[PDB]
């Protein structure tokens, strides 16, 4: 069993959101799908729970009135509706199944719901051509909103990769860097491609960084 | 005990007896054993031993059933003849059906040994139920067992329409009995036998169907009351024994009803074969 | 409804050490304490369920203990892959999923020197009127580092200087990314650019230039 949520979204302030969560079982059975959010710095914050077999949802005092949790048994998907959004609501929204251990057993990948009046601009990808080993990277610049997912050699290259957190510019668009260290031997023998992925703007760059 | 055995002929050339109380009883302790090992998180690993124990219990029970197989196939070969183109053949069937049932009754204690072996194993695990605070027990065992062992069956049953599956067979028996009247001949004798055996098969399907429909709702109602709760140890055990009973009663009637469904249509397939011969190749 | 006072907030303990996180409760919770390891980017992973039970596939180093109002979480031997924020939580069937404050476990390890590298603006980006320079410091310790950009000797300060955060690694090492973004009009105006790096490992503050 696994929980699959929606991709990130920028929502206008004052609007409602609807984060999905498909269960890989066919039906929710006697599962309890919980929604927990992680604010910018602030730790995990429980928001609500839905027990589809019961048909009742339970919310935290803070989110009673704005949040509404629904569950479609036709598709076995549970949705969280955060209505009349404000800047404060910019957070990662998570899924969880209250497992047989009396705790959150299965977790969703997260949904970066950002609350801004600005629109989704895709990223620009420039290479970081190298100058006793040698480092190389990808520069992902001028993109909104967060996040961007950068892999190396379509996943194969993992050792030595330092993907940096996006720093928000004075312009209002994020800008990260994903460096990786390789030896000066496989510099000209091996091929290196970064796989950028800005999901809110459906971008999927495959830059070939050359020395 | 003699009027609690169901005979199933799913394929043309088949026969199988199901001792309804035995099957219900062995299923009752299958759920009890599983609930017992799944309440305590630590005792989850026991599942392999319980699986392989219930495996050898079904194996040893089926090794006893096989002792009646020589008589079983003797009856099958008589049914096989009876359906094709009569006083001696009818009594041949009666004497063999009554002989096969007597064979089963002779192994009464030989099956109850396997049953008692199961009852003791399931109760042994059930008595080892451990709660942290015997006042606030967890309903995690009831949930893992319902999710992975019962819900699948409930949804499978709710998917099929058993009231429609009954209304199909009423129309079949309505048209066969109606054609029988119009037939005013040794063919009529074998057709009246198949039609009689099916008519008293539809009763068994309808009977098991009511049990399935009522147990389906009564399980779905009780499962909302026994999960996401903090039961008193006494009430926890009582509700496990309550659930295992509704589960055993439901599974037995579903397992039989589906065998009876194939059984009705396999013999209905041969009833329409005699019609296609008595008319097309005869008139 | 039941306050979960989890302490400490931060923890700088070395590798091959024992770490003890504690979770407290305003009322009596019998055995309903769940401990999680929230890694950056990654969703929180459940480690200990119902105060002491190790979740299937969680190393034996981790161990949940205690019951009532005071519960403990113990990591027998600190491993470089155990750098993450650890939370506690409770469930009450009411429902009541109260949460812990969060212990950020960062390893205090051997003093390492930064691997200062300079990256010039690519010709592909220069074509679009932009010129963002990058200074990379790799696998260094402590995470305290100062990088200054000298455009033709002159210490340009306010201009850009977006030093990207340090990704804590499973080698117990950090990494920085200071970026001096500017127009190609001001970039072609000058010829030499460098980043003056000052660090506790660097006895003589090094600089990489172009």
């Amino acid at each position: 069993v696994q929980l699959v949520q929606s991709g990130a979204e920028v929502k206008k302030p004052g609007s409602s959101v609807k984060v999905s969560c498909k269960v890989s079982g066919g039906t929710f059975r006697s599962y309890a799908i919980n929604w927990v959010r992680q604010a910018p710095g602030q730790g995990l914050e429980w928001m609500g729970r839905i027990i589809p077999i019961f048909g009742t949802a339970n919310y935290a005092q803070k989110f009673q009135g704005r949040v509404t949790i629904t569950a479609d048994e036709s598709t076995s998907t549970a949705y969280m509706e955060l209505s009349s959004l404000r800047s404060e609501d910019t957070a990662v929204y998570y899924c969880a199944r209250h497992g047989y251990s009396s705790g959150l057993d299965i977790w969703g990948q997260g949904t970066m719901v950002t609350v801004s009046s600005a629109s989704t601009k895709g990223p620009s990808v420039f290479p970081l051509a190298p100058s006793g080993t040698a480092a190389l990277g990808c520069l992902v610049k001028d993109y909104f909103p967060e996040p961007v997912t950068v892999s190396w050699n379509s996943g194969a290259l993992t050792s030595g990769v330092h993907t940096f957190p996006a720093v928000l510019q004075s312009s209002g668009l994020y800008s990260l860097s994903s460096v990786v260290t390789v030896p000066s031997s496989s510099l000209g023998t091996q091929t290196y491609i970064c796989n950028v992925n800005h999901k809110p703007s459906n971008t999927k760059v495959d830059k070939k960084v050359e020395p | 005990i003699a009027n609690s055995i169901d005979i199933l002929q799913e394929k043309e050339g088949h026969l199988d007896f199901v001792i309804i109380p035995h099957y219900t009883f062995l299923d009752y302790y299958k759920h009890l054993s599983y609930n017992s090992i799944y309440h305590k998180s630590s005792t989850y690993g026991k599942y392999i031993a319980v699986d392989a124990f219930i495996k050898k219990i079904n194996e040893a029970y089926d090794k006893v059933k096989s002792k009646c197989n020589d008589i079983k196939n003797d009856l099958i070969a008589t049914i096989k003849k009876l359906e094709h183109p009569f006083k001696k053949m009818m009594d041949e069937y009666n004497t063999k059906k009554k002989k096969l049932i007597k064979c089963i009754k002779n192994h009464e204690n030989d099956f109850n040994k396997i049953c008692m072996d199961m009852k003791n194993y399931g109760t042994n695990l059930f008595e080892q139920l451990s709660c942290y605070n015997n006042n606030f027990c967890n309903t995690n065992g009831i949930r893992y067992h319902y999710d992975e062992y019962i819900h699948k069956l409930i949804l499978s049953v709710k998917s099929k329409n058993l009231n429609k599956d009954l209304s199909d067979m009423t129309n079949i028996l309505q048209q066969s009995e109606l054609l029988l009247t119009n037939l005013n001949y040794i063919y009529i004798d074998t057709i009246k036998f198949i039609h009689k055996e099916m008519k008293h098969i539809f009763n068994r399907i309808e009977y098991h169907t009511k049990i399935i429909n009522d147990k389906t709702k009564i399980i779905q109602d009780k499962i909302k009351l026994n999960i996401w709760r903090t039961f008193q140890k006494d009430e926890l055990l009582k509700r496990i024994l309550d659930m295992s009973n509704e589960y055993s009663l439901f599974i037995t009637s579903d397992h039989l009803r589906q065998m009876l469904y194939n059984t009705f249509y396999s013999k209905e397939k041969h009833l329409n074969n005699i019609f296609h011969h008595l008319i097309y190749v005869l008139q | 409804d039941i306050q979960m006072t989890q302490s400490p907030s931060s923890l700088s303990a070395s590798v091959g050490d024992r770490v003890t996180i504690t979770c407290q409760a305003s009322q009596d919770i019998r055995d309903s304490l769940n401990w999680y390891q929230h890694k950056p980017g990654k969703a929180p992973n459940l480690l200990i369920s119902d105060a002491s039970n190790l979740e299937t596939g969680v190393p034996s180093r981790f161990s949940g203990s205690g019951s009532g109002t005071h519960f403990t979480f113990t990591i027998s031997s600190l491993q470089p892959e155990d750098i993450a924020t650890y939370y506690c939580q409770h469930y009450d069937n009411l429902p009541s999923y109260t949460f812990g404050q969060g212990t950020k476990l960062e390893i205090k390890r051997t003093v390492a020197a930064p691997s200062v590298f300079i990256f010039p603006p690519s010709d592909e980006q220069l074509k679009s009127g932009t010129a963002s320079v990058v200074c990379l410091l790799n696998n260094f310790y402590p995470r305290e580092a100062k990088v200054q950009w000298k455009v033709d000797n002159a210490l340009q300060s306010g201009n850009s200087q977006e030093s990207v955060t340090e990704q804590d690694s499973k080698d117990s090492t950090y990494s920085l990314s200071s970026t001096l973004t500017l127009s190609k009009a001001d970039y072609e105006k000058h010829k030499v650019y460098a980043c003056e790096v000052t660090h506790q490992g660097l006895s003589s503050p090094v600089t990489k230039s172009f």
